[PDB]
């Protein structure tokens, strides 16, 4: 598109002069500060346009502000770049909040509504108000009678988490104080709040509470929606399916754990089609469906066992994930006996060549290997300078490994492996990791000569090899 | 699941190219067959112009010996297709039975050796290589090797010159050359140096290699055009273009290969020679060699290899900055115009597109090392492109004239060798090349070459005749994100050439329909974080550039703390300064402020002229030194280890511009 909105629609085109008149004749005002020419702005065209047309009917306004016309109005707001999305309430130029949700037609629309109606709403009947609209977003009630700190706190939260939820304020005398979170997903049962009055008072607790009751049992996980699992901070169990039949065979199963298991983790799922290669930044092979746990707060992912890709493809019938199988999963990274899934190859088992290509399942256990000297090189396929050096570490490989079978000669992909423990700045990192129980890994800093290599083995190597005497005692023959 | 991009999606796409490729090379076989190529508007051979000698445009790339068939002999290895492969070189045996290209043709040293002798080595690799997935064994007896290595005895005579460096042209059956077509040879000769063990290929060119990089001149820029036998440069236009590019490229890859240190250092040099004068925000500019100023206003296609080649040697933001502009010229024409004005339809001098593969390759590497999936939306789009405008009943046709829209009656051999192959192989996450080989170095025609350690220690016992480092990840990827596309959503300047360049980037009739590639809804719904997903506000202030020729040497590879260290400031040291003035938006977005001004010091500690002016209106900023964009609040100091008027130095030993202090520049 273009990026500005047509005349015909609804959209208003706010100049210098005109916009501060704009703002002080109308309550509340969601301006876009664009530019016709970068692409963001361009997408964001159509669904601004629609979002206006909707919120129209309802006296909420949509601007737009040209930046690339109107530039003193944009550095007069501090404008960060394109498009940003300011809202303008109670006629003020100077308060100006920042819209932060998707850049949707439906997300503009419920996000300015809920900028229209008070941070906390007042409601006579609670019933009468939940049936009257529909919520997208969790409704927290406090109802019963409200103890002073307890409403400033309430109150407080609200305006803090003024988009994240919406908050309803029900006080009666006689029923007693019942906090309550109302899940849109499901709208009959509400998460009532059991702890003691005395605490929840406290913001901190009245924030976690909501950050882990906040989210739905069982929902759709995108990367909108990520940040509310990330907030949370407790691991998140991912499932991935090929079709709505495979969502709804899982659903019963994964309901049931995401309600025992609520407070430890969270499960969601995610759309294969849609995330394909989200399961493979989860450390699993696209073989879905597929279950996979996160633990953000270590960077540890636990997930069932994968077919190997000559499996895969002989493969012919839809894969099945056991029951058993997920709950038993679930429990042993509950416990932590459950062991994660370092990103890494399929293990190298047959070695032709003298080096010894290393994967991550494989290279603590092998560097740590106190019998032998380990000199791991870590590169990238694409990395020119590691395909350079090729050739001298197979020379070096080839002397070491008929010459006193004392040091190890290896390597390891680090696109594709992640080593827990080692620092990579850059390619190619050569590390020697000396013999002994105790020895500190030992960086290779000098000219990556065949010479130089053998000398800083021999040197910093607990067996001291000299590999370049073997290498001349090759040399002679 | 449109734009998804999981593993099915991607080997649909695989097998949509894979399709496209059999579709060009049957219709090549049916038609073309026995001659070089296949018109595919016509359906008619595109025999070479025996008639006209004087047609030298078409004579040197067609010496009428099936140099189709031969080109897409590596893509149909790299397809691991067995059967085709071998189905491919029987039919190369029974056109050559003989074993020698006995052909009467006038032909283009360069394009010969790096088309047909590139892609006979290749094939040679690939069918004596067991691990390969299109082993011959017993089917093959050293064929390929030996068509090489006769094409190669035929082509040699073109080096006994006077100086060494090969004639342009020459008769395989019995003035000008551009520095690429002098030296790039002696990476295809020398792997077939190794391969037969014969010195003589590498030992010729390779020293006409090193010729043609002494003729560089002071700056180490090389002027694109040279006369041979008189050794004078016809032309002192430089740059990272055609005529010059696969000297750079093979010089690195060389280096790579070989394990050759002087050719690292030719690298090393050259590019530090091309960073310092020739680069600029998004493209190389070409530059005089001499004195390194701007030559011309336009960049060529041919220039979009450098992503790739940089990709190679690390530096990963150089080339998603320079594959940046590429891509916004697609969008902008449908079709990367052969000459590009940046500095202002008539911009284009040269503006047919003859599907030229250096974006497909570009885009391949980026993606290789960066995993990012705006490179396979591109490819998806370049995919989509081939299917619904440039194939035809009999191939595949590129723009005559991206701004009519017109499509010429040609299929270039380049196009199958390298276009299908780069895109097939960016769907093809599971190849053998960089799943399994992961040594791999491409020639400049993208012929997969690798010397075996046996052939490597064969050849260096039998003879008769800091370090570098790659950058891990690039700069604009923060922390980890599995969501969204981190070029969309954490590159900023993303858009900043649709601005910069609005004036030149003019859409044809044609092309009015078409919407950006990063913008199609779909992919733009799915790979974009709207937490990040925002434009950069364009700089309004001033940005000038001077040159300093200070005495000494030139440090290849200066030292970064946000600071960049110059041990030695010695040759010319091309400074892009930005001026400061209140309340302006600077290079980075930001606002200037009266902060800024404040605790200035005007004042010449070295000098007394300085004094009397300095007893402000303007600061002096530096945001990119020698082709190096400094970071946001990025300080530079210079090692004292001046003569030049206008120079000065304060109490804060910040460099001085007429008499304006610069913030960030030190002479420590
Ligand atoms: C229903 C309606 O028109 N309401 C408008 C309101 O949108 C506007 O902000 C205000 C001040 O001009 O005047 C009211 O009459
Ligand atoms: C009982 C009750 O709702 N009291 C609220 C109080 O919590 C809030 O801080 C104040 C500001 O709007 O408004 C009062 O009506
Ligand atoms: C000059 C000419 O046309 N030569 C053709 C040659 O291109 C072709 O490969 C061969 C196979 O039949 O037949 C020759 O006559
Ligand atoms: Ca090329």
């Amino acid at each position: 598109q273009e990026a500005v909105a047509p005349e015909d629609s609804a959209v208003v085109k706010l100049a210098t002069d005109s916009f501060n008149e704009y703002i002080q004749s109308h309550d509340l005002v969601l301006a876009e500060f664009f530019a016709p020419w970068c692409g963001h702005c361009k997408n964001m065209a159509p669904e601004y346009v629609k979002a206006a047309e909707t919120l129209v009917e309802k006296n909420i306004t949509l601007a737009q502000i040209d930046c690339t016309e109107n530039q003193d109005l944009c550095m007069e707001h501090n404008i960060p770049g394109f498009p940003s999305l300011k809202i303008f309430k109670n006629s003020d130029v100077n308060n100006s909040i920042d819209y932060e949700g998707p850049r949707t037609a439906e997300a503009i629309v419920q996000f300015m509504i809920k900028q229209s109606q008070p941070a906390v709403a007042v409601v006579a009947d609670l019933p009468a108000y939940l049936a009257n609209e529909t919520f997208v977003t969790p409704v927290i009630v406090q109802s019963g009678k409200i103890d002073a700190d307890f409403n400033a706190t309430f109150y407080s939260m609200a305006n803090k988490h003024f988009n994240d939820y919406d908050f309803v304020s029900a006080e009666n005398a006689d029923d007693d104080f019942k906090l309550s979170i109302y899940l849109p997903s499901a709208m009959d049962e509400p998460v009532v709040y059991n702890g003691k009055k005395a605490d929840i008072a406290d913001a901190d607790v009245f924030e976690k509470w909501l950050q882990v009751e906040a989210l739905p049992y069982f929902g759709e996980i995108d990367g909108s929606v990520f940040a509310q699992y990330v907030e949370s901070g407790l691991p998140l169990g991912y499932l991935f399916y090929n079709d709505e039949e495979e969502l709804e065979e899982y659903k019963p199963l994964f309901t049931e754990l995401a309600k025992k298991n609520r407070g430890l983790m969270n499960f969601v799922s995610i759309d294969a089609r849609k995330f394909g290669r989200h399961a493979g930044n989860l450390n699993m092979k696209e073989q879905f469906p597929l279950f996979a746990i996160h633990d953000m707060t270590e960077d540890l992912k636990y997930g069932l066992p994968q077919l190997s890709e000559e499996a895969f493809d002989e493969l012919s019938d839809k894969i099945v994930l056991e029951s058993k199988a997920i709950e038993s999963l679930v429990k042993d990274f509950l416990k932590g006996d459950a062991s994660p899934i370092v990103k890494s190859q399929e293990i190298f088992e047959n070695q032709d060549s003298s080096v010894f290509q290393l994967v991550g399942k494989n290279h603590d256990e092998i560097v740590n290997d106190p019998k032998k000297d380990v000199l791991v090189l870590y590169y990238a396929p694409w990395c020119g300078h590691c395909k350079r050096l090729a050739p001298t570490y197979q020379e070096l490989a080839d002397t070491y490994a008929n010459a006193t079978s004392d040091v190890l000669i290896a390597k390891l992909d680090h696109t594709e492996n992640d080593v827990r423990g080692v620092v990579i700045e850059g390619y190619p990192t050569i590390v020697l990791y000396p013999g002994g129980k105790k020895s500190e890994s030992v960086v290779y800093q000098g000219s990556r000569s065949l010479d130089s290599l053998f000398d800083f083995i021999k040197e910093n190597g607990h067996f001291d090899v000299d590999g370049k005497a073997l290498y001349e005692e090759a040399q002679e023959k | 699941d449109a734009y998804s991009f999981t593993s099915k999606e991607l080997k649909a796409y695989k097998q949509e190219v894979k399709e496209l490729f059999y579709f060009g090379f049957d219709n090549y076989l049916e038609h073309g067959y026995p001659y070089d190529e296949v018109k595919p508007i016509s359906c008619v051979p595109k025999k070479r112009n025996f008639e006209d000698p004087t047609d030298q445009g078409t004579n040197d790339i067609l010496g009428n010996f099936t140099i189709t068939l031969i080109d897409s002999l590596t893509t149909i290895a790299i397809l691991e297709d067995r059967p085709q492969f071998l189905k491919a070189v029987r039919l190369v045996e029974r056109t050559f039975p003989d074993g020698n290209f006995d052909i009467d043709s006038t032909i283009q040293v360069f394009e010969i050796t790096i088309r047909v002798i590139g892609s006979l080595l290749s094939s040679h690799l690939y069918a004596t290589d067991p691990t390969k997935a299109v082993y011959l064994g017993d089917d093959y007896d050293g064929s390929l090797l030996r068509l090489a290595q006769n094409m190669a005895d035929r082509l040699l005579p073109a080096y006994l010159t006077s100086t060494g460096l090969p004639m342009p042209r020459r008769n395989i059956k019995r003035t000008e050359n551009n520095v690429a077509a002098m030296a790039s040879p002696m990476f295809e000769f020398t792997i077939l140096s190794y391969l037969t063990g014969d010195p003589k290929y590498e030992k010729v060119t390779r020293y006409a290699f090193d010729k043609t990089w002494s003729l560089r001149t002071g700056l180490d820029l090389l002027p694109m055009s040279f006369h041979p036998e008189k050794l004078t440069p016809y032309t002192p236009m430089t740059g990272i273009g055609a005529s010059i590019d696969s000297l750079f490229e093979y010089a690195l890859k060389g280096a790579i290969l070989f394990d050759d240190s002087e050719l690292m250092e030719v690298w090393n040099v050259a590019y530090e020679a091309l960073k310092t004068n020739c680069k600029n925000d998004w493209f190389f500019a070409n530059v005089m060699a001499d004195t390194g100023h701007l030559f011309v206003p336009w960049i060529d296609s041919l220039s979009a290899f450098f992503s790739g080649l940089q990709v190679l040697a690390g530096d990963l933001d150089d080339a998603i900055a320079n594959h940046l502009m590429f891509l916004k010229m697609w969008n902008t024409f449908g079709g990367i115009p052969e000459r590009w004005n940046f500095s202002p339809d008539n911009i284009l001098p040269l503006e047919w597109y003859p599907l030229r593969p250096e974006f497909f390759e570009s885009t391949y590497f980026l993606y290789r090392a960066t995993k990012d999936p705006f490179y396979l939306n591109i490819g998806v789009h370049l995919l989509k492109d081939l299917k619904q405008r440039f194939k035809s009943n009999c191939g595949f046709a590129g723009f005559q004239n991206v701004i009519t829209g017109e499509l010429q009656d040609r299929m270039e051999t380049f196009v199958l060798s390298e276009t299908l192959k780069y895109l097939y192989l960016l769907f093809d996450e599971e190849n053998e090349l960089h799943n399994s080989a992961s040594d791999v170095i491409f020639s400049t025609e993208a012929h997969p070459m690798w010397l075996p350690q046996e052939v490597r220690s064969n050849y260096k016992r039998n003879a008769k005749f800091l370090p570098g480092t790659c950058s891990i990840k690039p700069h604009h990827v923060i922390g980890d994100e599995f969501w969204y596309s981190p070029m969309l959503s954490n590159f900023d300047r993303l858009f900043e050439i649709d601005s910069r360049f609005a004036a030149t980037l003019i859409k044809p009739s044609h092309m009015h329909n078409y919407n950006a590639i990063e913008l199609e809804p779909g992919f733009y719904n799915r790979w974009s974080n709207p937490q990040f997903s925002t434009c950069l506000i364009p700089p309004t202030t001033e940005i000038f550039e001077l040159l300093f020729d200070l005495p000494g040497y030139h440090q290849l590879n200066p030292l970064m703390l946000k600071t960049i260290t110059f041990e030695t400031f010695g040759g010319r040291s091309r400074l892009k300064i930005e001026k400061l003035q209140i309340y302006q938006i600077d290079y980075y977005g930001d606002l200037i402020t009266a902060s800024t001004f404040q605790d200035v010091s005007r004042k010449d500690i070295f000098s007394n002229a300085c004094d009397a002016v300095a007893s402000p209106t303007y600061l002096y900023r530096v945001v990119a030194i020698n082709g190096r964009i400094l970071p946001r609040h990025g300080s530079v100091q210079i090692k004292k280890h001046f003569k030049m008027d206008g120079i000065g130095i304060n109490d804060h030993s910040q460099l001085m511009l007429e008499c304006t202090p610069i913030i960030n520049l030190f002479i420590v």
